[PDB]
């Protein structure tokens, strides 16, 4: 037995009206929950790390809660409050650095932070909890308030106020400011099966703290229990990973092309370390004669040995590890501390205990069908050889916490994709995807949320990282799913300016926003958001932020633009400014011929057979020359069909009257000047012979030199002159 | 308005006060502490009540012209004289209680002699001008007799030296608002002037500061 | 619940008090409103202290509004989807003969009420904030059904005239787009009903006081504001305004109507003849010759 | 003729439309010169009116070699 301290990681376990664990939903949801049928204390739940909470002492909030009603409801007061509130943080961490590792008492306060999501349990006077309205609302603050202050009082008779608290003790947990003890409630969870709500009301219900691990033992130098590691092969310099293969998974060493094979990280690699111990809720620092077993993180599996089909065992994930084949230990390869704990980043080697074999990495390939085979198989064998070794590599909480919110976020927009599909979404579910979306813009964009405009953020440098677990956790795709659903009933794109459509035109640009951030400096993203570029293209036109995504993706992307643009883009393009006759859209086009100032061949070989075909001509304004010496005379075609057939001073003198028609035809053409002179740069002599066909030397010398013309169209007139013919 | 609890300080803090006048060491001591089986130390606790009045850190950082308003001026005022009495005479322990108390009482005292209230000043000078005085004069009785530097290292820590020379010539610069006031800034400014060559006396930057053009 | 019925007489048109409440006291109701449940007399107590001595509150509506809006779905209980639309007509339709007394029905229209009353001060913020909160879409489509009892369409009448017409700035829904007229028509439909029904020997008090209160001002309010003047998207629609010019002096030229409520009749129709001068729109000879009468 | 309209009026450049068209003008000129069109008699009474342009009173960027290079003879 021992005394609890401040900086302990516990694990509470209620036994009143529901008896469970108290745990989360995942990190991007705000309740906490208790589900019986999880486990008990003799059988903890298989995720255990859910479950666990540090004691941190009393933090002040008041210069943090002056500063948010500031902001609620002048720039210089605003400074100070802000001032006072980073103060007031400074001034907490530094007394918690300060009591830690002190004893706790009765009648003390002590605040439970979730070691998963970093979040301050809290309790709220000014809600009801959702399930049960007489009671009051508890929910994870990361920042915390005043509201996550709690007492710890005796709920037995012997224990008596000022005493020091016992591990294993029921206690009583007694919200300062609601004063009314936390309860877990037999109400069950609509979305969730087997979860009961946990809300702040009167009850008996009690709380048995379970010391997980001790304060000391929490330190980051040394390795311990329910660690992320990485198991990598210093001979072979590949990560261990484990992953499905054709239907059932396996473990491998993946294969790199990359410069350094540490710098190869990846999801399915991340291995959790679990030291085997008497108690099956304790975990602490592991020593190299305990036992270890290794659960792989994304499928919960547990690494083991298994009969060899042909070498004689070989390594294999299985569902359960508390068989005892799961166990495994650890034998150093240098001198140690007599026997002391097992050092951060140490090289181990690696054997199992009931079969007492060594691990080994066989060059046997597990993928041998594939055209370039990355997985290799291992096995365990009685001799063991000391180049076989397997460093275990810590990898920091953040990164941890980073991937269980992606995978969270990911969760949650599919089921928010599968309601749009369904056809129907409830309101609060819309704000719970935008409130979602707006966390992932601040994410991606990896920007501290300041209260700057979510749509508007600017990004000094890309987080690789964020954007590679953006696109391993398939949040991309969900958000692909969102832009592509809604419109194909729930809601249309000329619809969209509607007020009724507002919140769900706030959800397009936020996710074209998201598009834009993710691929910002990243080939395979940029290839991977490109794949849809059909999609963003039949959303062009709407106020839906899909221009500002399509000019990132293709600019200065020579690689990019040719292998992504083909016919069928330039005939979507024409098709579209057919449709609308807008110069825009032409200017999109002269755009996609350059790329960085350098003409693109194929692109613009594609755009040069698009444009000047015999068909879409009706678009393609005509110049002509009357004797009327010879004046410059335009004729267009209005997509009624309608031919208008104006002399160019006429038109000039029109659009100087102010005459909208006259003026925007002039626009379109000034463009479509613009299109033919990209069209012949870089010496394009396929559409400068049809250009030159078109509009000779004569006829561009007297349009640029008639001084009644446009200022702006005589500079077209110049640049095509420079281009095609000079 | 004032509830009854914090009404009836302002009573107590006087009597307290009048109990340690005449520099009377021994009532100062008994007040400080007293040979009883539980001891409670008053000076601390009346440092603990301006620290709050005032707002602690949240005050010393900028913000305490916007706590102190004409209601409670006149309790703040009360309360800083009431650690005058006890500080001068001088008393050694009193002393070294107020400067080195957990509530950090002295850079409240700082803040008051360095940040004018604004509220209340723009207003009522007078009342922001007999609350410096009152400030100025009870650091002075801080270190009456400290010939040690810790003291004065403490109040340089809450208080830089540029900004008792600013205040000074302010203070000077400040005679212009003596009308219609019953303390001369003046005459704070030349106090405040003594307790800068004081702490100059341990500080080097302090004392190449006060010297003139 | 019965304390509460003494708090709201305490407080009973007595301006210096509700002008001085703190904000402990609507924090309280608030979450009472929240957390208790949802009943009518906080919703009273609510509306009692907005307007005291016939002065509007400035502050206690911006206080009210701030947190209203902060509870949703416990607190401001609206129907505005298909589902909560379909279950508001079921609700109803057992209401034929009389909203029943704490009853949800009339907890909603007390709702309303309040709503429409905290913005009742030519107000910038509350205004666009309840805005959302009830776009005008429902808003008419609720009040133009056929099986809609008068409380219920007084109480929309009500809020789209404060909320929406009487504005300090401009709303785009209520010009650029084809919703209040509309509710002009119903409008024109209920003056008809009314004639009708006064035909018969019968009447219903509680439709003539629709008829008479709400619907007239918010016409008024409509047609005799900055922003209607411009007559933009106005210019499109006159036949509406001639309907309306009928029906109005139709109502008038019946003998009935008492005192009282004559002048804001008669209002309109100035109002609504002003209108008409500038648009240059058709008027009937018998029509015109009636209200020349008595233009001059 | 349009540089020489250029220079003769001061302050140039405050007509945008007319910075662009000059823009135009000077870059038709940069190309004819290392086309080689302009004689070196003409060259000068062109720079003349360059330089009396930049005295003290729709875009693409492309770099060739750098002009402002001493001429060398392997290159
Ligand atoms: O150098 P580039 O052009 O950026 O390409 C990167 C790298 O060269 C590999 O193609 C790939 O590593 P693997 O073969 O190990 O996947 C990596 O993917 P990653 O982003 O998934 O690390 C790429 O980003």
């Amino acid at each position: 037995s021992s005394f609890l301290h401040i900086g302990d990681i516990v694990s509470l376990y209620a036994e009143g009206s529901v008896n469970g664990f108290i745990s989360t939903l995942g990190l991007v949801d705000d309740r906490c929950v208790v589900e019986p049928a999880a486990g008990d204390l003799d059988n903890p739940p298989k995720k255990f790390r859910d479950c666990l909470f540090k004691v941190c002492p009393m933090n002040r909030y008041s210069a943090q809660k002056q500063y948010w009603k500031a902001k609620q409801t002048d720039v210089v007061l605003l400074q100070k409050l802000q001032h006072a509130a980073q103060m007031e943080q400074k001034q907490n961490d530094t007394e918690n650095k300060k009591v830690h590792g002190d004893v706790v008492k009765y009648g003390s306060v002590i605040q439970l932070l979730h070691m998963k999501s970093n979040k301050y349990l809290t309790v709220n006077k000014r809600l009801p909890a959702l399930l049960e309205k007489n009671a009051m609302r508890v929910t994870l603050d990361a920042t915390g308030n005043e509201g996550s202050w709690l007492f710890i009082q005796p709920f037995w008779k012997l224990r008596s106020n000022g005493d020091n608290v016992v591990v294993g003790d029921k206690v009583i947990l007694n919200p300062v400011n609601a004063g009314q003890p936390l309860h877990a409630s037999n109400y069950e969870l609509s979305d969730n099966a087997g979860c009961k709500e946990v809300n702040s009301v009167n009850c008996n219900t009690s709380w048995k703290i379970n010391l997980f691990m001790q304060f000391r033992d929490h330190l980051e130098e040394v390795l311990k229990g329910g660690d992320v590691v990485r198991l990598f092969h210093a001979e072979q310099e590949k990560f261990l990973t484990c992953d499905e293969y054709k239907g059932k998974l396996q473990v491998f060493l993946r294969t790199t092309l990359r410069q350094s094979a540490t710098s190869a990280t990846s999801s399915n690699a991340l291995w959790e370390v679990e030291v085997v111990h008497h108690d099956p809720c304790r975990g602490g620092a592991g020593h190299w004669n305990g036992l270890y077993r290794f659960k792989h993180l994304a499928t919960g599996n547990y690494l083991a040995a298994e009969e060899n089909p042909s070498i004689k065992y070989c390594l294999v994930a299985v569902p359960h590890g508390n068989d005892i084949a799961s166990l495994f230990e650890l034998d150093p390869t240098t001198l140690q501390k007599t026997d002391s704990f097992v050092p951060r980043n140490s090289y181990v080697r690696l054997r199992h205990l009931c079969t007492n074999t060594w691990i080994q990495s066989t060059n046997v390939p597990i993928d041998i069908e594939e055209e370039r085979p990355i997985r290799l198989m291992l096995g365990t064998c009685p001799t063991k050889e000391d180049k076989e070794a397997f460093a275990i590599v810590s990898v920091p909480v953040s990164e941890i916490r980073d991937l269980d919110f992606a995978n969270d976020a990911s969760s949650m927009l599919a089921s928010a994709v599968e309601k749009l599909n369904e056809g129907f979404i409830s309101q609060n579910d819309r704000r719970f995807v935008i409130q979602l979306l707006e966390d992932l813009v601040f994410f991606v964009s990896d920007v501290p949320n300041n209260g700057q405009n979510v749509l508007d953020i600017m990004v000094t440098k890309p987080n690789r990282e964020r954007q590679k677990l953006m696109r391993e956790q398939n949040i991309l795709k969900q958000v692909f799913g969102i832009l592509k659903a809604p419109f194909r009933p729930l809601v249309r794109l000329e619809e969209l300016s509607d007020q009724k459509n507002a919140p769900y035109q706030h959800m397009f640009r936020l996710c074209y926003r998201v598009l834009r951030h993710s691929q910002e400096d990243y080939r395979k993203n940029q290839e991977h958001i490109a794949k849809q570029f059909g999609m963003m293209q039949s959303q062009i036109g709407y106020d839906i932020l899909a221009e500002d995504t399509i000019t990132a993706l293709l600019h200065n992307n020579r690689k990019l633009l040719e292998k992504h643009i083909t016919k069928t883009e330039v005939e979507t393009f024409v098709s579209l400014v057919r449709k609308n006759r807008e110069p825009r859209f032409l200017d999109y086009l002269s755009d996609l011929c350059v790329s960085n100032h350098i003409a693109i061949p194929v692109t613009q070989e594609l755009i040069c057979k698009c444009v000047l075909d015999p068909k879409n001509s009706d678009i393609l304004i005509r110049t002509e020359l009357r004797p009327v010496e010879e004046e410059v005379w335009l004729t267009w075609t209005d997509k009624n069909n309608e031919h208008h057939e104006k002399s160019v001073r006429q038109l000039a003198q029109e659009a100087r009257a102010g005459n909208a028609h006259d003026e925007n035809v002039l626009s379109y053409y000034r463009y479509q000047l613009k299109l033919f002179a990209r069209m012949c740069l870089d010496r394009q002599y396929l559409a400068i012979d049809e250009i030159s066909q078109q509009l000779g030397v004569d006829l561009i010398f007297l349009c640029m030199a008639d001084e009644m013309l446009p200022f702006d169209l005589r500079a077209s007139f110049c640049h095509l002159m420079l281009h095609v013919h000079v | 308005e004032m509830g009854t609890s914090v009404l009836i300080m302002q009573p107590i803090l006087r009597f307290l006060q009048l109990l340690c006048e005449n520099h009377n060491r021994d009532l100062q001591n008994f007040l400080r502490c007293q040979n009883n089986k539980t001891n409670y130390n008053l000076v601390c606790e009346t440092l603990q009540f301006l620290d709050i009045m005032c707002g602690s850190t949240t005050g010393g950082l900028g913000l305490l012209g916007l706590y102190i308003n004409e209601d409670n001026v006149g309790l703040v005022i009360q309360t800083l004289e009431t650690l005058t009495e006890y500080c001068q005479g001088p008393c050694h322990e009193n002393q070294t209680c107020i400067v080195t108390h957990e509530s950090n009482g002295i850079d409240i005292i700082t803040a008051l002699i360095l940040n004018d209230i604004s509220p209340l000043c723009k207003y009522r000078m007078d009342l922001v001008l007999q609350l410096k005085d009152n400030a100025s004069k009870l650091l002075l009785a801080l270190m009456e007799s400290r010939h040690d530097s810790e003291n004065a290292e403490r109040i340089l820590i809450s208080l830089r030296p540029q900004e008792l020379v600013d205040v000074i010539k302010k203070a000077y610069l400040q005679e212009e608002e003596r009308e219609n006031s019953e303390v001369s800034p003046r005459e704070v400014g030349h106090n405040i002037y003594i307790l800068a060559l004081q702490l100059s006396r341990h500080n080097k930057q302090l004392q190449h500061l006060l010297k003139p053009v | 619940l019965l304390e509460a019925e003494t708090m709201q007489h305490i407080f009973l048109n007595n301006y210096q008090l509700c002008s001085e409440i703190s904000e402990p006291v609507l924090q309280h109701f608030v979450h009472l409103l929240a957390t208790h449940g949802r009943h009518v007399q906080y919703l009273d107590f609510l509306h009692t202290v907005i307007k005291a001595e016939g002065k509007y509150v400035k502050k206690c509506q911006d206080m009210i509004m701030t947190e209203l809006t902060n509870a949703g779905d416990d607190v401001v209980v609206f129907y505005n989807d298909k589902a909560s639309l379909a279950h508001l007509l079921d609700m109803m339709k057992a209401a034929r003969d009389g909203v029943e007394d704490h009853s949800p029905l009339m907890y909603h229209i007390s709702l309303v009420d309040l709503l429409a009353a905290c913005a009742e001060g030519k107000n910038v913020y509350t205004e666009i904030k309840c805005t959302s909160l009830l776009p005008l879409e429902d808003v008419v489509s609720v009040v133009t059904h056929e099986d809609c009892i008068t409380e219920v369409k007084m109480a929309y009448v009500n809020f789209v005239n404060h909320c929406y017409v009487d504005t300090e700035v401009e709303m785009k829904e209520i010009y650029t787009s084809n919703h209040i007229w509309t509710l002009f028509e119903n409008f024109t439909l209920d003056m008809a009903r009314v004639c009708s029904k006064r035909e018969k020997r019968v009447a219903d008090p509680t439709l003539e006081k629709y008829v008479l209160s709400v619907v007239l001002d918010t016409i008024n309010a409509f047609f005799s504001s900055p922003f209607s003047e411009n007559s933009t998207s106005l210019q499109t629609h006159q036949t509406i305004v001639v309907q309306l010019l009928q029906s109005t002096t139709r109502l008038l030229e019946c003998p009935w109507l008492q005192q009282q409520h004559k002048g804001s009749v008669e209002a309109c129709i100035r109002t609504l003849a002003m209108v008409a001068k500038g648009r240059a729109i058709l008027l009937p000879m018998d029509l015109d010759a009636h209200i020349s009468s008595m233009l001059s | 003729d349009y540089l020489n309209n250029v220079v003769s009026e001061a302050v140039p450049f405050a007509n945008e439309e007319k910075n662009k068209l000059t823009f135009e003008v000077v870059s038709l000129a940069h190309n004819l010169i290392y086309f080689g069109f302009y004689s070196f008699s003409e060259l000068l009474r062109l720079t003349r009116t360059l330089l009396g342009i930049i005295d003290c009173v729709t875009m693409v960027l492309s770099r060739k070699q750098s002009v402002f290079s001493a001429p060398s003879l392997s290159a």
